[PDB]
């Protein structure tokens, strides 16, 4: 037993900032990489970044001047912030383990919805 | 970056029904391909890995082949807890991206 549970702001205004945690248990920071991806409403998976076991992280081209991702090891939780959300910024959030070369555990997903 | 696209954006199929759908790269993934299943309300699940590996518990009606930029998921027999969105994504350095998916939807 593996869990990832991510909590969200929900609805929020456009050009705030946000916070979105992805509180893990059962296993270690230390030793797996945690993805985020999101889901626009309707369409498919788009890859935010990543944070490795050891603090690296890689993001998304697209997005990376937007996005920033961090973890507290002792707390067990894995942070993605967002810098002026946009309305496209509307999807469902989700946080992955990453464990040689797959994405095993999902959590359930957070909604946010970017409305004035 | 390496873009996946994936063939049909959707599908109808019937029970019983054996399904090909495809992901082709735009630059060679040397076989880091992985399949994910997700369900209506639900995340995405685990199917294949490094192309042809079935995860845990995934039923041997799955099948995954290809290699350089092809790549392939075959279902055998459709059975009804099979119709759902697939998705493929690689793991060839960074960043890594999704397919956009492909609806399999009941006839």
């Amino acid at each position: 037993q593996v869990q990832l549970q991510e909590s969200g702001p929900g609805l929020v205004a456009p050009s705030q900032s946000l916070s979105i945690t992805c509180t893990v248990s059962g296993f270690s920071l230390t030793g797996y990489g945690v993805n985020w991806v999101r889901q626009p409403p309707g369409k498919g998976l788009e890859w935010l970044g990543m944070i490795w076991g050891d603090g690296n992280t890689d993001y998304n081209s697209a997005l990376k001047s937007r996005l920033s991702i961090s973890k507290d090891n002792s707390k067990s939780q894995v942070f993605l912030k967002m810098n002026s959300l946009h309305t496209d910024d509307t999807a469902r959030y989700y946080c992955a383990r990453e464990r040689d070369y797959r994405l095993d555990y999902w959590g359930q997903g957070t909604t946010l919805t970017v409305s004035s | 970056d390496i873009v996946l696209t994936q063939s049909p954006a959707s599908l109808s199929a019937s029970v019983g029904e054996t399904v090909t759908i495809t992901c082709r790269a735009s630059g060679n993934i040397h076989n880091y391909l992985a399949w994910y299943q997700q369900k209506q309300g639900k995340s995405p699940q685990l199917l294949v890995y490094y192309t042809t590996t079935l995860a845990d518990g995934v039923p041997s009606r799955f099948s995954g082949s290809g290699s350089g930029t092809q790549y392939s998921l075959k279902i055998n027999s459709l059975q009804p807890d099979d119709f759902g969105s697939y998705y493929c994504q690689h793991f060839w350095s960074t960043p890594r991206t999704f397919g956009g998916g492909t609806k399999l939807e009941i006839k």
